[PDB]
């Protein structure tokens, strides 16, 4: 569909087993926030985001409940047709051109995720790294698979080798 | 505040997924709004309300009875959402946030016949125009470009390359135009 702008206002995904939920908003293709279902808090993408204009998180909770309700009904109606695991792809890229001793961020773009359950780990020189990592929500695709980005903040040194490794049922 | 679109409740090694998608399509500000909700079982969209159609419809057999239910119960309040959610979010929430967000691009020429790389990074919104010039003249042959790369943190980056003849005393310039700038950025090289 064509348009100058696109809001995604109330994207909800629910999943069993494990009762796994996710409520997000999105504008022009970027995540505004998600609601944290344990803390019942709105969590914004950038710290500049929910200051002037807020979103009350309980509305997110309701959509989660309806979707848990809908899943059950629909699961049964399909005679229990289970989800087909997909094979996700990872692609790394820098946020700005890499220079030595220069503050940078590696960005892992992971696409064709389904179902939305996945591990995205960073490895520096084959050894796992967790210091400095941020990971987005499951972001929707038109074909109803998801994508997701991890960010590894880092100090560029020569001989430093980074890679983004993905664990999914579909591999 | 910001408002969400309602996921409407239906009637009564393995994994199962349900997905509700509520999509507001704005064209020319708020002059034309299109509201689309989608109910998806696993990867299958079975039920859809589309403001242009004006009511719920089953997309697949799986949503046959769901369409009629959602039309009896939810039809009127779903239509109204085009106004209380879509229009309300745009006009009262996006305008003073997203639609005002301006991030100026960082331009950096680098070298790698050879290849000049114009890195254009950390900008928003997406609209941008990057050109190479040699002697005030626009290069066309030997210009390669990446697709606009979305970073996921509300900036974009793009990379524009030029294969060139390194004659000493030739000056290549990367010219960049973007809504954030009151004047285009120009960055030169050898």
């Amino acid at each position: 569909i064509e348009a100058d702008h696109v809001g995604f206002y109330g994207t909800t995904v629910y999943q069993s087993p494990g009762d796994i939920g996710q409520y997000t908003h999105e504008f022009d293709g970027d995540e505004l926030f998600y609601v944290d279902l344990d803390k019942k808090k709105t969590v914004w993408r950038l710290p500049e985001f929910g200051q002037l204009i807020l979103f009350e998180p309980q509305g997110g909770l309701q959509n989660i409940a309806a979707e848990k309700h809908n899943l059950g009904i629909l699961t049964k109606r399909s005679n229990f047709t289970p989800a087909t695991n997909e094979a996700p792809q990872a692609t790394v890229f820098p946020k700005s051109p890499v220079l030595l001793g220069q503050p940078n961020t590696l960005i892992c773009f992971v696409d064709n995720i389904f179902p939305p359950v996945i591990n995205i780990t960073w490895l520096r020189n084959s050894k796992s790294v967790t210091d400095g990592v941020y990971e987005t929500s499951f972001l929707v695709n038109r074909d109803h698979s998801f994508h997701k980005l991890s960010y590894l903040t880092f100090i560029p040194s020569d001989d430093d080798i980074y890679d983004c490794k993905v664990e999914h049922w579909g591999l | 505040s910001r408002l969400g679109l309602w996921s409407r409740m239906d009637q009564l090694e393995r994994h199962f997924v349900h997905q509700f998608k509520g999509e507001c399509y704005f064209t020319n500000g708020t002059q034309r709004i299109r509201l689309v909700t989608r109910y998806i079982y696993n990867r299958e969209e079975y039920l859809r309300f589309d403001s242009d159609v004006g009511e719920y419809r089953a997309v697949t057999e799986l949503g046959r009875h769901s369409a009629e239910y959602y039309n009896k119960q939810y039809l009127e309040r779903t239509r109204a959402e085009l106004d209380t959610a879509c229009r309300h979010n745009y006009e009262e929430t996006e305008v003073p946030t997203s639609l005002r967000r301006l991030e100026q691009p960082n331009v950096a020429i680098s070298l790698s016949h050879n290849t000049l790389v114009c890195s254009v990074t950390d900008f928003y919104p997406a609209k941008i125009k990057v050109r190479w010039f040699r002697n005030g003249q626009e290069e066309t042959v030997g210009v390669s470009s990446t697709q606009l790369i979305r970073n996921g943190d509300w900036t974009f980056q793009v990379l524009v390359m030029l294969e060139m003849t390194p004659h000493q005393g030739e000056v290549y310039t990367c010219h960049v135009e973007h809504p954030s700038l009151k004047s285009p950025i120009t960055v030169e090289w050898r």
